[PDB]
């Protein structure tokens, strides 16, 4: 009934906002910071550690300002909220690669313009 | 896919917890119950980002408990059929490959694995390698798999990873 | 009554019905309409036996019946059942009975993919491939049955799959004469 490729989601997943792994890491880090405070409180569950490592491993942006800048530029482009997370998560190097992964992305914009959008993410991306 | 959504949960607070710090206990009790539990509709729940509001505590007639409906914002991850998500291989076996994606764990059957891949029992660390060794998949590697289907049982969800589709596997 | 219609009806009755059905059809071919009572004497069949065949023929609408009521010479009421062949309605039923098999053949192609291969020998219950991983016990490292705690095999389900494939080619060959006749009866 629900397919990511077909952009079909249930009524619950309609107004939901998608957060990038780097954005997710910041929120989880804030939880960790609060965890240290208020000693003797409940210790965070092991599931929290698993996700925190996962988001940190795939974190494409280590700077808070860059994450905001990427989101601001993406907001100008008329892109679906779910597709924005995939675009900023997978970070395809080529326009053709992005189109193949997401069949629904075909026809949204011009191929030449699609490649430029991906290239911009690379410039903001920090290589270590 | 990671989603930040608002969830409805009900807390039954024992009368012993009444008095000062009642709402603190309700908030604290919310984290313990929600965290570490998964449901098919929303999948695994990582943590509660914040609590939107605590509803009026309706006393249960006879029971003595007070039912507190809580609107809390939490981030959850749910496997979507026909979707490609990065995965980390935990264990390698001839029968199939086990991979963990955050709290969710995915199992890859031998049939779904590409034909050219063959189990490497001789090597001390079990792994899948080709004849030409162009691509090698072993434990603790980042690979891409397609979620063929989603199954939920006993508050646990584990999907099937298939590497038949192109642009999959170790990159 | 074009000769093509007569031959088409004969070819189908002798292929999927008993000799009883075919014999009654010949009477309706020689004469456009024949009384039910008259047909009974010629065939010498039992009263119930003839009705059962006629009901089956009427069930498939290969022939239609009309009731004529008249006063006999002795004054008693007479209710004669007159049977006749409706080619226009008959051809549709033949097409309906043929397309369903063709669509059933198409369905057989999809059934082969969803067949359940895993099965427990103890409880003799077959489980789908997707359901197989549900019962997978990590401690054992192999498929198992929760009810029986016994190993689950999949080799027994491979043999019957190939049998259905052979029927596809044969069905299309034996049915060509019927299809050819249908094309000749479109006018
Ligand atoms: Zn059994």
């Amino acid at each position: 009934e629900e397919d990511a490729s077909q952009l079909i989601f249930p009524k619950e997943f309609e107004t939901a906002e998608t957060l990038l792994n780097s954005e997710v890491h910041m929120l989880l880090e804030h939880r960790k910071q609060q965890n240290e405070s208020a000693e003797d409180e409940q210790e965070l569950s092991e599931v929290f550690m698993k996700t925190l490592n996962y988001t940190a491993r795939f974190s494409r942006f280590k700077n808070r300002e860059t994450i905001a800048s990427v989101r601001s530029l993406l907001l100008q482009k008329k892109l679906h909220k779910f597709e924005l997370a995939c675009l900023a998560n997978l970070c395809p190097e080529t326009a053709e690669e992005s189109k193949a992964l997401i069949p629904s992305l075909e026809g949204r914009f011009e191929d030449e313009e699609l490649q430029q959008i991906l290239d911009d993410i690379q410039t903001k991306r920090s290589f270590q | 896919m990671f989603y930040h959504i608002s969830l409805e949960h009900e807390i039954l607070l024992h009368p012993r917890y009444f008095g000062p710090n009642l709402l603190n206990t309700v908030k604290q009790k919310l984290f313990t119950e929600v965290e570490g539990t998964c449901t098919g509709k929303y999948g695994f729940v990582i943590a509660v980002t914040t609590i939107d509001n605590i509803g009026a505590g309706v006393i249960q007639p006879g029971r003595g408990f007070v039912l507190y409906p809580v609107k809390y914002k939490a981030i959850v991850f749910r496997p979507f059929k026909g979707e490609v998500v990065d995965a980390v291989v935990t264990q390698v076996n001839k029968v199939g490959l086990f991979t963990e994606i955050g709290p969710m764990s995915c199992f890859i059957s031998r049939h779904s694995i590409p034909s050219e891949m063959e189990f490497d029992p001789n090597s001390n660390p079990p792994c899948y390698k080709t004849m030409d060794e162009d691509i090698v998949i072993q434990q603790d590697d980042e690979i891409r798999l397609k979620i063929v289907g989603t199954r939920v049982d006993k508050n646990d969800i584990f999907a099937i990873g298939s590497l038949m589709d192109d642009y999959l596997g170790l990159v | 009554v074009p000769a093509a219609l007569k031959r088409l009806a004969k070819y189908v009755i002798r292929g999927f019905y008993g000799i009883e059905h075919a014999l009654a059809l010949d009477i309706l071919i020689r004469n456009s309409c024949v009384k039910e009572e008259d047909m009974l004497e010629l065939l010498k069949f039992d009263r119930k036996q003839l009705r059962s065949v006629l009901n089956n023929l009427k069930g498939d609408k290969f022939i239609k019946c009309r009731m004529r009521v008249e006063t006999a010479a002795d004054g008693k009421t007479t209710r004669h059942n007159y049977y006749f062949i409706n080619y226009r309605t008959l051809v549709n039923v033949v097409k309906y009975k043929l397309d369903h098999m063709r669509r059933r053949i198409e369905t057989d192609e999809r059934d082969s993919t969803n067949r359940a291969s895993f099965k427990c020998p103890v409880c003799s219950s077959t489980f789908t491939d997707l359901e197989a991983n549900q019962l997978f016990d990590p401690m054992t490292g192999t498929f198992r049955c929760t009810f029986c705690h016994t190993e689950v095999e999949e080799d027994e389900s491979a043999m019957p799959k190939k049998d259905a494939r052979t029927l596809l080619a044969r069905f299309n060959e034996q049915i060509e004469p019927i299809y050819a006749l249908l094309r000749e009866t479109e006018d």
